Order: C-alpha cells, then structure tokens, then sequence
C-alpha cells in the first residue's frame, strides 16, 4: 500500500470446515422427497449396474483417508407379538448385508 | 473408508455390477490417518492420538482439499452426463487457473 | 405541558405516530414489537433515548 | 431356498448393447435372522410376492 | 420393487394410513403427554415423470 | 445518604381507537351484555406466605 | 546452582484441557461386530440389536 | 379488590417474560431487566495467554 | 406461576379481494 | 363444585362457545387493528380417568 | 497437576439464580392443563385436609425467609350493566378471601 | 376509479382467483421445488367504512 | 413496503408431490 | 456527584439513524391494507387537491 | 508418462482395476525429463532445454 507499494501476485482459497460434501443421486440434484426419483427409475435398478469413482486431490505430505458415504435407507421394523418377544427385521438397501 | 498415501494427487475407486434401487447419492470428506481409530477391532494399538476425532465427532475440516471428483456407471455412462455441467464429464469443485 | 415521552425529546403525538405506522402497537399499548416485524430499518430498533 | 429364490440381475455392457451376465440381488436382501416364524413368514410372503411380479 | 419398500416403509402409505384407525386416535387423543409420532415410518417420495 | 424525590405533577393519559360511531356504539351494546363479561386472572395467581 | 544459571528463563507450559468427548461418543461399543450389544427376550434370546 | 396476600409486582415481572423478550430494553415503562455478568457469578478461570 | 391463554380463534380476512379486513353483521 | 367454576370461567365452555356469535364475529373481523382477544378467560382441564 | 499433584478431595455443587422451583399438584407432575387431575380429584375436595410441610435448608448464618406460593386460581369477572356502572366479582379458589 | 386498478393489481381478485385455474394447479404441485408465488400480485385493501 | 403470492400448499408426498 | 457536585441544566435528546420517517396517509395510522382507506375516499374530486 | 529416476533399470506399473473393452494394445517409447515440458500448466518455468 501507499506510494511505493510493491507488485503483487493476488492468491484465492475457501474454507468450509464443519461440512460434508453432497451428490444427491437425483435427476436435478434437488430433495424431492427422501426417496429420490433416480432410485425409482427403473433403469438404475433390476438390470443392475457396475461404478467407478475418481477423485483428485490436494497432495497431503502425510497418509490420510477418503471418507465416503453411500448414502441409502438403513430401516428396521420391529414386531412386539408376545409378553417378552422382540422380532427386530432389518433392511439397509442398496448395500444390503444379511441373507 | 479408502486411504490415500503421502503425496497422492488421484483416489480411484470401483464397485462391482450391484442393485442400485432406492440408492439416494454420495456424501464424503477427508481424514488424517492418525486421527482415525480402526472400529474394525475391539482395540487399536496404532490409534497413538486423542484429540478431535472427525469420523465420528462430527468435527470435519480438509473439505477444502477436493480438486474434483467424477463417477461414472459401467464405465462409459459418465453420470450425470447429458451435457448438464459447464463443460464436463465431471464435478470440478475448484480451480487453481480460470480462463 | 408534558407532551414528551420515552425520557427523551420525542413527542407523546409523534411517538404514537411512528409505532402505530410501523407495527400497529399504539392503541392498547406500547410495549417491545417482535422480532420477525421489527427489521433492521424499523423504528424501535432505532430509537436511542439519552 | 430352491422354490422362493433370489432373482438374477442382469448387469449391462453399453459398448456392445448387450447383457454383460447375471448374478442375483445380493444388494437388496432383509436380514431376518432376529426375527422368528411369525414374521419370517411376513418376509416370505414379500419374497414370493416379488418374483410373482418379476414372471408376469 | 414395491413390496418390499411397503413392507419396510420406504414407500406406500404413511403411518397415518398403515396404522390401524383405532391407535390413530389414540395417538391424536394423547400427544400433549405421551407422544407416539416418532415411532413409525412415514416414506417421501420423489415424483418420477413430468 | 440523603437522595428525595419530589412530585411536581401527575397526569392519566388515555389514548382512544378513533372508532366510527356506530361500531362503537354496537360494541357497547354487546359488551353490557352479561353473556359477554370481561374475565381476568393474575398470571402468578397464587397465595403468597 | 551457579552465577550465569541465575538468569535461567521460564515460559508456562502448554494449556491442556482433558475430558469426556461430546454425547460420549466413544464410551459404548457400536458398529463393531466383536462387540455387539444385545436388547433379547429374556427367554427367547434373538438379539433385537 | 386488593390483597395483602397477593403479589403484583412478581406476577407482572413474569407476565412480561412470556409475552416477549425481556433482553430489549425499553425506555417508556423504564424496562430493562435485572442482570449480572455470567463470567463473575460463576468464575471460569482459565488463567491469562502470557 | 402460569397464566392459561385467552382469546378466540385469530384473524380472518372477509377476502372478496385479497384481504380486506371487513364484514359483520 | 362446577356452577361457579363455570360462572367464573376455571372449567367450562370456551371464550368461542359462551360469547354471543356476534361478538365472535366482531372478535374475527377486526382483530388486526383491534384486539378483544386478551379479556375472555379460556379454561383448561387435565382429564380426570384413565 | 503434572508428576507432583497434591491427593485431592472433590467437591460438587449447582447454582439457580432467577428460577422458583416448583411442585405441580398433578398425579404425574406434568401441565396436562391449568386446572390439574388432583385438583378435580373429589376424595380430596368436600372432606377437608388439614397440610403440614417441612424444609431442610443450608444454615445460613443471618436472618431468613422461605417464601411459599400455594398456587390456586385468582380470577376477576367484570360487568359493566349501564353507563358509568362497574360490577366487578372475585374468587381466588382455594385459599378465598370471605368467610 | 377501479377498471385500471382491477387490470393492474391495486386491488380486485388474488391471484389465486385471477389465474386460469389450470396454472394455479400446476403452482400448488410444484411449489416446493420451481417455485411461481413471487411472479404475481395479490392486492391488499383497507375497509372504506365502519 | 409490499409482499406477493407464495402463502399457498401442497407438499405430501403421497397424495401429491407432483400432479397436472 | 458526591457531596461538592455543581448545580447543574439537564439535557435530552435522542438518535434514530438506519429509519426512514413515515406518516401514513390512513385515518387512524395503521396498516389496514396497503391500498389506504383515505386513498379511497379521496378518489373523486371536482378540483383534485393541491 | 512414468518417470524413472537416474541409474534405475526398473520400471514397475500397475492399473487398478479397469474394463478393457476395445482397447487396442500397448504402444510405447522413452524420453528424457528435460528434454519433454510439463502441460496443462499454461507455463513451464523448468522447461530449460530447447
């Protein structure tokens, strides 16, 4: 600054700490509903598809981890039928574990 | 959960041909390796930290970290494709030159 | 006459005025006007007495 | 088992067009195994119910 | 497909509607003190044409 | 310490809805009607011991 | 103990606060198979968890 | 009808709390709540950045 | 130390247009 | 016992249902400037079984 | 703290300034409604209950008072007949001013 | 006078009431994600007498 | 000093989260 | 202040800067509608006012 | 493009996992590091050879 100020390389960043960074798998990318119109359409679905991700990164100088959500239902219905009885059934689908 | 060694620039990833109805998208985020315990084992001898823990605090931070990422199904239906984005096959999410 | 109010300058007609025209308060009585309709250019979040 | 079976998913090769194989709905299955006859029932009754749906 | 995702409430009918009529006013009739609302499933769905 | 105060005036404002005249009228007549008695109840009603 | 020794300087040690973490998170086992939990019937043991 | 057994003055300081938000300050009725800094009622003291 | 709430059932409108606030009889 | 509870509103109808309907709708066509709200007493009663 | 720490007792304690505490006269301590189940409660109404209370308090070293609200309702009603003309009626039940 | 008022939106029919019905349908079923509320005036007007 | 339209619903799901 | 304090003048006044001063061209000041109802009255005039 | 650092007789390389669908075979050659820009960055400033 002032009369003799010195040339300048001008540097831009962000912050954004707390977050999570989001894709819905929605046609738009808006939450239509909690069940997203793509997990209906039926193409991705019965004839089931492979996936490949990539990312590109800030090189770290240290070893980190990428940190990734498949974001899906995780529903439990629980049946309550006699004095002491819990049935527990659960789904998580898609990524569904257990027979 | 998927590492990234020091100095690493590019994460790939694949999963195998899977049902994808009711799927709802992708969240993720960046880790230290440090500062991540193993919850695979009922111990971790390696967890030598106590300080914030991200993946389970809440507490995120490196968000600022991603250059981009892309996805793609079956390995050419590039998603979301169809012309949507300014020019790609790809989420950009930042840019160190800008013409 | 005692036609000031709000133990400043103002006036008993021009105070009545200013919180009948920005929040009806005025008629059955001054009191503090909510949040959500007293904004940042609205009068009593303005008025400084001294 | 054998007589309400987990249906085979047809994978996809859009290079070619094409079927790229099968392998069943692994992805998409209700974990039963805390739950007992009058509900495993129940989760039959959606399982043969399903694959009426899938023939027709 | 559906049978499942109604079986699970994922989607089909809301707990107001799957929820047999007499625990609905129950539940209506008590909710001042003992609230039953977060204990069933209501599905959202997004709209799929148009 | 000595502080005093003195009172040199007291005045009751009243400050009056410009009501129309019939309106206001119609509204004495239904609020002198028992049905429509006013009802108050102090907010910390309570016996204080 | 010595003459140049006398002008040893001292700064406070680092600040540390220690606690439970937020909600105690971390205190119960969950999401780890070894260690699973269990809500059952008391006579007909299917773990609800 | 007044009661050496009844307390105005509390009742209205409670009045006052439900119907709006007693942190406002407001000239006309000289309302403005007591308070006290909560860093001196309960001492905090994480000593000083030297 | 609780008051239980007066009043009837809050404002509408008599909308010939959109609101007035107008019509008694 | 219930004859002056309700005379004196502590039990009993609403402001809605023992006011004359006139007043009701004079209450409704001008309670956005003039507000007759605040000077009818609505009681509230816990249930007494079950 | 640190290798010299000295053995230490450890005292507990709360503080609650500008709040009254509370007792509601209903069978389950919550505001169902103004006026309580207890008080409807006609065991105890017509036959008549004599109350005896007792506080244990902290010593205080000076002069004190414990100040006890019964909590009843305290309601006016008032009727205005003809001009000029106010006819105001109080009950404050129970705990009621006249005989 | 009101021929020019009601054709402007100072005052006459809401919006909600001046739209081909067709429009208003398609308004309320996509108002939560392409929302059409702010592109219309709905007139607002003082009573003129009583 | 002016407002607009918007006070206007229809968000359920089921029933209708978009229809003609 | 103390016991040496000086005969002193009392001065008020008061500040009220983000504002914009209103007087609203209704017959009661309030905001019955933004359509006033003086703005109604007035429609019609022989020799429209100066 | 791999680099191999100097006096190095070993060049291992590996693809994670990949579909191979019309790929038409392995072409490939060795260049020397200054003799080959970096681009992609509009400018080489360690782009020293000519």
């Amino acid at each position: 600054i002032g009369q003799t100020a010195v040339p300048s390389v001008t540097q831009k960043k962000f912050l954004c700490d707390r977050v999570m960074w989001r894709i819905p798998f929605s046609s738009n990318f808006m939450s239509m509903g909690a069940l997203t119109d793509l997990g209906q359409n039926m193409l991705y679905a019965n004839s089931a598809h492979a996936l490949d991700m990539t990312f590109e990164v800030d090189p770290m100088d240290e070893p980190t981890l990428l940190y990734l959500l498949f974001e899906v239902f995780d529903v439990v219905r629980v049946h309550q039928p006699h004095r002491g009885v819990i049935e527990a059934v659960y789904l998580r689908t898609p990524f569904s574990a257990g027979n | 959960l998927y590492p990234i060694p020091a100095k690493a620039t590019n994460v790939p990833i694949s999963i195998p041909s899977r049902n994808w109805a009711a799927f709802r998208g992708w969240s993720f985020t960046r880790l230290k390796t440090k500062e991540t315990p193993s919850l695979g084992s009922g111990f971790d001898p390696y967890f030598v930290y106590s300080g914030s823990i991200p993946y389970l605090d809440g507490t995120f931070y490196l968000n600022h970290t991603f250059k981009k990422v892309s996805i793609m199904f079956d390995s050419s239906v590039s998603w979301p494709g169809n012309d949507r984005l300014l020019t790609p096959n790809e989420f950009e999410i930042k840019r160190s030159v800008d013409g | 006459e005692g036609y000031n109010v709000a133990q400043c300058n103002m006036t008993k007609d021009w105070f009545l005025v200013q919180m009948l025209s920005h929040y009806n308060i005025g008629y059955q009585g001054f009191h503090v006007p909510e949040g959500y309709k007293d904004r940042m250019y609205s009068f009593f979040r303005n008025f400084q007495p001294m | 088992s054998k007589e309400i079976p987990t249906p085979y998913m047809w994978s996809y090769q859009p290079q070619m067009g094409l079927a790229a194989g099968a392998s069943q709905d692994y992805s998409t299955r209700m974990n039963w195994l805390s739950a007992g006859p009058s509900m495993i029932s129940r989760v039959n009754g959606v399982r043969n119910h399903r694959n009426q749906i899938l023939l027709e | 497909m559906m049978p499942q995702w109604a079986y699970m409430h994922i989607a089909g009918q809301d707990a107001s509607e799957y929820l047999s009529p007499g625990l609905v006013q129950f539940a209506r009739a008590t909710d001042t003190y003992f609230s039953l609302g977060n204990k069933f499933r209501n599905p959202t769905v997004a709209p799929t044409h148009d | 310490d000595g502080a005093s105060v003195r009172f040199d005036s007291v005045n009751l404002y009243a400050t009056f809805f410009p009501m129309a005249h019939n309106t206001a009228s119609t509204l004495e007549a239904m609020l002198r009607n028992d049905t429509n008695d006013q009802s108050f109840n102090d907010y910390l009603s309570a016996a204080n011991m | 103990s010595s003459e140049t020794n006398l002008t040893q300087q001292s700064m406070p040690n680092r600040p540390n606060y220690i606690g439970f973490r937020d909600n105690f998170v971390g205190l119960m086992y969950y999401n780890s198979t070894g260690n699973m939990g269990v809500l059952a019937g008391q006579a007909s043991q299917l773990n609800a968890v | 009808v007044d009661l050496q057994d009844r307390n105005t003055e509390l009742s209205y300081q409670l009045l006052l709390d439900s119907l709006g938000d007693r942190t406002r300050y407001f000239s006309m009725w000289n309302s403005a709540v007591d308070s006290y800094d909560p860093d001196v009622r309960i001492i905090e003291n994480h000593g000083v950045e030297d | 130390m609780e008051d239980i709430n007066f009043a009837s059932l809050a404002p509408r409108h008599g909308t010939r247009p959109f609101m007035g606030t107008w019509n008694e009889i």
